[PDB]
RNA sequence: CACGUGCUACAAUGGCGCAUACAAAGAGAAGCGACCUCGCGAGAGCAAGCGGACCUCAUAAAGUGCGUCGUAGUCCGGAUUG
């Protein structure tokens, strides 16, 4: 809501003036984010992938969505439509309510924290960070952890260019290294 | 319960508990206690939070976790770019304080690896 | 949003030694105590030789 | 390590060569059996040759070096591994 | 890399903290060096005494009392490295 406002009140403002855009339109949006955890010891326990999803739920707000191998691997001794990693889409106010926490408060208790890179963009104007340590979350419990779970973090704009995408998240003053 | 990054545990004296970070050992402890006014057998659980504030700001003078881990990896990358003795008997995994090689050195070597 | 599938999610206020104060939406429930913060981390505050050294200590 | 109070050590006629040098100009490596002497903040910039027993090992001074001895970067030993 | 002889451990018949008992033998003048002051400390400065049943090295430790740790790779261990 508060990012969401920000967005309207004044990233709009600065970036239609940085890049001299013709239309509010043009103006890059933030259209979803995706957190996504593989969990590819899902194979040997199918619990492993249950407490996964149950983190990811707890961060997200959100029942996460089961995601299951394409095709059959065998490096990975996994068969097609065997389940190995759990999903969120977030959109709209979800979206930026988790933003901000990430932001405000998340981000801040990642051990060690030195900026997050600024070529992580994916050449379309696209941000996807990774969390080493679900830790860093306020919801979840360092006490009833069992397991260190990693997630990675994407980041939907409708930017055309990784310049837009930069400047869309220094706006929000994104942490930047 | 968190100071510098990380978690001291709940459980233990604050003197044991504060060991826990990178950086502080048992006279940095006592140090860090006694600046903060805090006995040293109190538990990190009796602690209040605004005590554990007064820890977590005397924890920040000296330092600790990934700022030392920083600096003693550019000691160490220093002396191997050098290409100093030391520098050399860290590249090798050899020991570095002239200890004998001939035997024993199995920290640095590792395990016995047969011929 | 479906019903009955999601975590109770509810607006907790969280608050930082630094003394910033914010109100959230979160699965937590119970309000938050937190060490750090975006308005107090020092990488965001912004907070975050040999010949010298041979100087000082030999000096003559 | 030397105690500080009695400050670095340097062998009188290597300190002499390198003040020689210095004065002089760019100069043809240095060749020197003073392993044992500190390196000088004056050094940087010139090379000297370290004996290492057998022969006299060219060293280029820079400035991480200053305040560790000739004898540090000329290695007396050679081995290039067991059953290599 | 292989072997011999050791040292230190793997703990609670223990570790750590505080307080507090009880030896023998020996060495010393380009030497043993007190006290006092300074240093977190290793030490430094100053400076008695003693060629010694006199002075100095020089503190016995295990022990004992009390407190704490609570079976953990730990308040075990102390290698290794900056
Ligand atoms: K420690
Ligand atoms: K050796
Ligand atoms: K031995
Ligand atoms: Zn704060």
């Amino acid at each position: 809501a508060k990012l969401h406002d920000y967005y309207k009140d004044e990233v709009v403002k600065k970036l239609m003036t940085e890049f001299n855009y013709n239309s509010v339109m043009q103006v890059p949006r933030v259209e979803k984010i995706t957190l996504n955890m593989g969990v590819g010891e899902a194979i040997a326990d199918k619990k492993l992938l249950d407490n996964a999803a149950a983190d990811l739920a707890a961060i997200s707000g959100q029942k996460p969505l089961i995601t299951k191998a394409r095709k059959s691997v065998a490096g990975f001794k996994i068969r097609q439509g065997y389940p190995i990693g759990c999903k969120v889409t977030l959109r709209g106010e979800r979206m930026w309510e988790f933003f901000e926490r990430l932001i405000t408060i998340a981000v801040p208790r990642i051990r060690d924290f030195r900026g997050l890179s600024a070529k992580s963009f994916d050449g379309r104007g696209n941000y996807s960070m990774g969390v080493r340590e679900q830790i860093i979350f306020p919801e979840i419990d360092y006490d009833k952890v069992d397991r260190v779970r990693g997630l990675d973090i994407t980041i939907t704009t409708t930017a055309k260019s990784d310049e837009e995408g930069r400047a869309l998240l220094a706006a929000f003053d994104f942490p930047f290294r | 319960a968190r100071i510098a990054g990380i978690n001291i545990p709940d459980h233990k004296h604050a003197v044991i508990a504060l060991t826990s970070i990178y950086g502080v050992g048992k006279t940095r402890s006592k140090a860090i206690l006694a600046a903060a006014g805090i006995a040293e057998d109190v538990k990190i659980s009796e602690l209040s939070e605004g005590q554990i504030d007064t820890l977590r700001d005397e924890v920040a003078k000296f330092v600790v976790e990934g700022d030392l881990r920083r600096e003693i990896s550019m000691s160490i990358k220093r002396l191997m770019d050098l290409g100093c003795y030391r520098g050399l008997r860290h590249r090798r995994g050899l020991p570095v304080r002239g200890q004998r090689t001939k035997t024993n050195a199995r920290t640095r070597k590792g395990p016995r690896k047969p011929i | 949003m479906k019903k009955d599938i999601h975590p109770k999610y509810e607006e907790i206020t969280a608050s930082c030694s630094c003394g910033n104060v914010m109100k959230i939406r979160s699965t937590v429930g119970h309000d938050l105590n937190l060490d750090v913060c975006s308005k107090c981390h020092p990488f965001f505050t912004g907070k975050q030789g040999r010949v010298d050294r041979f100087n000082k200590r030999f000096n003559i | 390590p030397r105690s500080l109070k009695k400050g670095p050590f340097i062998d009188l006629h290597l300190l002499k060569k390198v003040e020689k040098a210095v004065e002089s100009g760019d100069k043809k490596p240095l060749r020197t059996w003073s392993r044992r002497s500190t390196i000088f903040p004056n050094m940087i910039g010139l090379t000297i040759a370290v004996h290492n027993g057998r022969q006299h090992v060219p060293v280029f001074v820079t400035d991480e070096m200053v305040g560790h001895k000739l004898g540090e970067f000329a290695p007396t030993r050679t081995y290039r591994g067991h059953a290599a």
